[PDB]
């Protein structure tokens, strides 16, 4: 080699030396994926968690957290699905005050954008965390509109707890093959500060599955 | 860009001495580094370089144990430490940058210089010529020899044209035998083969008139060549 | 009223460019070509194994001088290779890491780049300064960009995810023409030889041939049945061939105005990613997602050889102006030449 | 001299099975894959096995060649002391990995972000350094070396020894014993049966397979026979052998599909 | 709606007025320059180790 040869031979090293450690900063933070409908209620998610895609940037307990949201992308959702295929969860927000609204009526809408995502062949084993907004709103209109509107084959007392349950169980149980992924379920409102608890608590089993995973014993 | 250097004056034989150089305008840790020196009449000559991140470092066999070149990125310097001095190191001191890749135009930006006075197996270049009569409008050859091949296997050839202009600093022309300089008229052309090499410039104006100097990159310790003196 | 006048009057015309393209169809390409030697067996051998990317690669693209090359990555990387060597050149971080594609300039002074942003970002190489810097963010569509080529320093073209393709004048900003019509998301471009037209496949199951100056469609071609993800000129600029998820890779000609020739196999069944062809126009190379890539005898629909050594789906390609090397680059965060 | 027949050829049969396996190991970490945080104890592991599996194999060929065709060469007493370092570093670096898995469950936030990235190569390096160290001031003040043995200092040193096994069995059993209760506790989203299964064959292979041969040696031939000589060693190095050959079938075979 | 099925009626009838050529003189025209370029591709014949940079 001639010394020309020899400088960019160091060159490239430093380069690599580099790109080692920007690779191993990034593999030590949580990745998470947003979705849901438009007036679902995700702006108050992510106020009190902290054209294109938006990213969003936080901490909490030592462990730094960056959020995903693709609402604005109204294409063909096939073609870029996959960039997304390791991610650590999927964080779900569905408005359960709109059952009496019509856009077709929004809960089926809610329903299939559900199945639809948790079904696909790229998230065979990734957690999905499901938050249910809105329930001062559906506690003060489930008195005077019946839930028989949206679920005709209800038949059931009409009060709080009783829809809440029953609109838990029709979105669980849209999950087939429900032995190698995991749902979490959450009931919010507008004011509720224990949020962000709920996502470190679910993302911990994640940490815990993944690094028994390095060492060999699955 | 500007390279601006510091230190310099009258010292006593035996001494030590530190030359300081200070970098504004550009990516000063990507770049290696060189000082080289010159002689009150004579021609120029290398005495050390430093590497981008500190890894090689390489100094001429007249200043070996005596001289150290140092660097400090966060503050953008490059230092020179000078110990036990005699009188044959009265010169004027310039500092240069240089970058490797491949593509890249190594010894493009030279300083200002400093002066220093002190009271009291290596590659041979050949300049035969000096001081030709030119006058303006007429075109002009220079030659330069070599005592060894400059061909390497890779298929590339390691010789460099420096301009120097009265009261100014040296400028690079041509690189790499035949490969033309940034911001450089058309004029100038270089060729050659093997050991001989020579320049062209086609139709010369009133200030391409100076000294001009052959630089061999094929191994340490980067011999130069006395120049040849264009008179008008 | 009017309106099913207008519906019957399409309809009516439909069948007329069929029977005209049904008229001009006497002979076939397999009737003409039985009576050549056929290439016997090409058996390539990896060269280099270029390493340092540490997710997915999405896409590479060949320099003018055949030893230089760009490729882009997950990671959020853009990296410049010296394929001789196998040594690094530049590095250059992305604002945004959802990056699609990647483009180097003829001239060798700029690349590109783009993805989920909807922003096309131009990047300038030679600089006073040592390092690189952005020069321009070119920002008008509405979905993510696919492709993007090069026709000088000062000219781009891109296609979009919103069903439209652009070209734009660098220096000032903007959009000078906009190609609007298709039904679909545009996956990929080919840019002639000439560099005076240019054709675009889509998620409609069609390809278009376009005018830039004038910035209208000549021609259309619809055979496949499902969406098409990779498209390339023939070397003559007078033929193209296109690959889709249906299994098969078609061969188009503009002068015929219709299709010329199929290549697929019984036991393929998954989805072509990308297509290139060889310096004579006689081999057809083809990127599959069952991890390796296929050799084609474009004059006679055969399989002449097979490019195993990829972990995961082979996702871009690539021949040199030369033709003297093939690059493959792929899911498993390398790239191989191939010789 | 004429009841040791088979145990000698079972010895070569699955001794000479090991070298394959190990050396597919180390060939296949050297180039052929990546390397992790987890991935160093397993080589040095395999090396390990390694040295001892090919004195094991030297000293059956020795044996065999100098009573078939009686007229042979003896055995140098220093290569012994060698195969020893062998056996205790590869009972140490199975202790280190079941440690490690605790852990990576007892602490996860930790072990994914605040880890050390060369905490691997200083244990590993340590573990060899003192068990050379031990082996060689074994060696030296009782014959194997090449000066004058003693009686009391050789006691002493083969008594640290059997402690240090001894010490390294309880560690493992206490970290296995507190994954078991952390997962039991509370855990969702993991294949139970799975794990304690692996848990559990990992503990008994380790009693089972490895200590025999190290408690005999340092202990048993000490504290009290005629027997306990010819009728306890094949067997002893038989288990051991079978320890040795089997551990990366379980660390490195199982795993990968 | 009337707008676009006017511009898709005139979009067709622009595109149903080109002239046309036989497929035989097409595949004619490819298998010559497929035939007069086949000396200079590398990948269809190999040459000598001593003229491959890629070695
Ligand atoms: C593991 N150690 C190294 C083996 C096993 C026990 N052993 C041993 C040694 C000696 C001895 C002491 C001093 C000088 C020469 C020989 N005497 C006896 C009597 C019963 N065992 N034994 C050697």
């Amino acid at each position: 080699l001639s010394a020309e040869d020899k400088a960019a031979v160091e060159r490239s090293k430093m380069i690599d030396r580099n790109l080692r450690e920007d690779g191993e900063k990034a593999a030590r933070e949580v990745k998470l994926l947003l979705l849901g409908a438009g007036e679902s209620g995700k702006n108050t998610i992510v106020k009190q968690m902290k054209t294109g895609i938006v990213e969003t940037h936080f901490t909490f307990k030592d462990l730094h957290f960056k959020m995903f949201d693709v609402g604005a992308q109204r294409s063909e959702r096939k073609k870029w699905i996959h960039c997304f295929e390791g991610v650590t969860a999927i964080i779900f927000c569905v408005a359960l005050s709109d059952y009496d609204l019509v856009l077709m009526n929004r809960m089926h809408a809610s329903m299939k954008l559900f199945d639809s995502i948790c079904n696909n062949k790229w998230f065979t084993d990734t957690s999905i965390i499901l938050f249910l907004n809105k329930k001062d709103l559906f506690e003060e209109k489930i008195k005077k509109s019946p839930l028989t509107i949206c679920y005709p084959e209800y038949a059931g007392s009409n009060t709080y707890e009783e829809a809440a349950a029953y609109i838990q169980c029709q979105f669980e149980d849209l999950n087939k093959r429900k032995d190698t992924k995991e749902i979490y379920t959450h009931f919010t409102c507008s004011t509720d500060t224990k949020n962000v608890q709920f996502v470190f608590d679910a993302v911990t089993d994640v940490i815990i599955k993944n690094n028994l995973k390095d060492c060999g014993l699955f | 860009v500007q390279l601006v250097e510091s230190g310099g004056g009258l010292v006593q034989p035996g001494g030590s001495r530190k030359l300081s150089c200070s970098a504004s305008g550009f990516a000063f840790s990507s770049f290696g580094m060189h000082w080289v020196r010159q002689a009150p009449e004579k021609g120029l000559e290398w005495v050390a370089y430093i590497s981008s991140g500190s890894g090689t470092i390489y100094y001429a066999d007249t200043v070996k144990g005596r001289f150290t070149i140092s660097r400090d990125d966060p503050k953008n310097t490059l230092f020179l430490q000078m110990t036990s001095l005699r009188s044959e190191d009265t010169a004027m001191y310039y500092c240069v940058r240089s970058i490797y890749y491949y593509g890249s135009s190594p010894f493009d930006f030279w300083g200002q210089g400093t002066t220093l006075t002190v009271s009291s197996s290596d590659i041979v270049m050949t300049q035969a010529t000096s001081s030709v009569p030119v006058t303006p409008g007429e075109s002009v050859s220079i030659s330069c020899r070599s005592s060894k091949s400059l061909l390497h296997s890779n298929g590339n050839t390691y010789l460099y044209w420096f301009l120097q202009r009265p009261g100014q600093s040296p400028q690079l022309l041509i690189y790499r035998m035949s490969n033309l300089a940034s911001g450089v008229p058309d004029r100038f052309s270089g060729s050659g083969s093997g050991t001989a090499f020579t320049l062209t410039i086609s139709r010369l104006e009133a200030e391409d008139v100076g000294v001009y100097y052959c630089m061999q990159h094929l191994e340490y310790p980067l011999t130069f060549g006395a120049g040849t003196k264009l008179e008008l | 009223s009017e309106l099913d006048q207008l519906r019957q009057e399409a309809e009516q015309l439909k069948n007329q460019i069929r029977d005209a393209r049904k008229a001009c169809a006497d002979a076939t390409l397999s009737q003409i070509t039985n009576n050549i030697d056929p290439v016997g067996r090409i058996q390539m051998r990896t060269r280099r194994t270029l390493r340092g990317h540490l997710a997915k690669i999405y896409a590479m693209h060949w320099g003018t001088d055949s030893r230089l090359l760009v490729s882009a990555s997950q990671d959020g990387k853009l990296i410049i290779w010296d394929s001789y060597t196998t040594n690094k050149v530049h590095a250059i971080p992305l604002r945004s890491s959802w990056v699609m594609t990647c483009a180097y300039a003829p001239s060798g002074n700029y690349v590109a780049c783009g993805g989920l942003d909807n922003i096309c970002s131009i990047y300038n190489l030679k600089t006073r300064e040592g390092n690189v810097r952005v020069s321009r963010e070119l920002a008008g569509h509405t979905g993510y960009l696919s492709c993007c080529r090069f026709l000088d320093d000062n000219q781009i073209v891109t296609s979009s995810g919103d069903t439209t393709c652009a070209l734009w004048d660098i220096e000032t900003g903007q959009q000078t023409t906009t190609f609007t019509g298709h039904t679909g998301d545009v996956m990929s471009l080919s840019l002639a030889p000439d560099t005076r037209l240019f054709v675009s496949g889509a998620c409609d199951a069609s390809a278009k041939l376009w005018d830039v100056r004038e910035g209208m469609c000549r021609q259309t071609f619809t055979g496949h049945e499902s969406d098409i993800n990779a498209i390339c000129f023939f070397p003559n600029g007078n033929a193209f061939a296109t690959g889709s998820d249906d299994a098969t890779c078609r061969l188009f000609d503009l002068r015929a105005d219709q299709e010329l020739m199929t290549y697929s196999h019984d036991n393929i069944i998954c989805g072509i990613t990308s297509v290139s062809f060889s310096k004579s126009g006689r081999l057809l190379l083809a990127g599959y997602d069952d991890f390796n890539c296929n050799v084609w005898d474009a004059l006679k629909a055969d399989r002449a050889g097979v490019l195993a050594g990829h972990d995961n789906r082979v996702s871009c390609l690539g021949v040199t102006d030369d033709g003297m090397a093939v690059a493959t680059g792929s899911w498993d965060s390398f790239l191989k030449i191939w010789n | 001299g004429k009841e040791t027949l088979i145990p000698v050829f079972l010895i070569l049969f699955i001794a000479l099975v090991g070298l394959v396996g190990n050396g597919f190991v180390l060939w296949l970490l050297g180039f052929r894959m990546r390397r992790n945080a987890f991935s160093v104890y397993v080589l040095s592991l395999a090396g390990a096995d390694f040295l001892f599996l090919c004195f094991q194999i030297i000293n059956c060929l020795v044996y065999l060649s100098n009573f078939f065709c009686s007229i042979s060469i003896n055995f140098p007493s220093f290569f012994t002391t060698v195969m020893t370092c062998a056996y205790l570093a590869g009972l140490s670096m199975l202790s280190t990995v079941s440690t490690e898995r605790c852990l990576s469950v007892l602490w996860p936030i930790w072990y994914r972000c605040r880890r050390p990235r060369h905490l691997s190569a200083v244990v590993c390096v340590l573990l060899w350094a003192l068990s050379l160290l031990l082996s060689i001031l074994e060696g030296k003040f009782c014959g194997f070396l090449f000066s004058d043995g003693d009686s009391g200092w050789c006691q002493t040193f083969d008594f640290i020894t059997a402690a240090w096994l001894i010490f390294l069995f309880m560690v493992l059993c206490g970290s296995s014993l507190a994954l078991l209760v952390r997962i039991l506790c509370g855990s969702r989203g993991l294949p139970l049966t799975r794990l304690y299964l692996t848990i559990l064959l990992t503990v008994l292979v380790f009693l089972l397979c490895g200590l025999p041969f190290g408690i005999q040696w340092f202990l048993i031939l000490w504290i009290w026979s005629d027997v306990l000589f010819c009728h306890i060693h094949p067997v002893s190095v038989v288990l051991s052998s079978l320890n040795s050959s089997a551990n990366p079938i379980i660390y490195f075979f199982v795993g990968s599909f | 709606s009337i707008a676009q099925a006017r511009k898709l009626v005139e979009q067709l009838k622009m595109e149903a007025n080109i002239d046309r050529i036989k497929v035989s003189k097409a595949a004619a025209d490819l298998m010559a320059y497929c035939e007069a370029h086949a000396k200079e591709d590398p990948l269809l014949t190999p040459v000598p180790a001593s003229e491959n940079p890629f070695r």
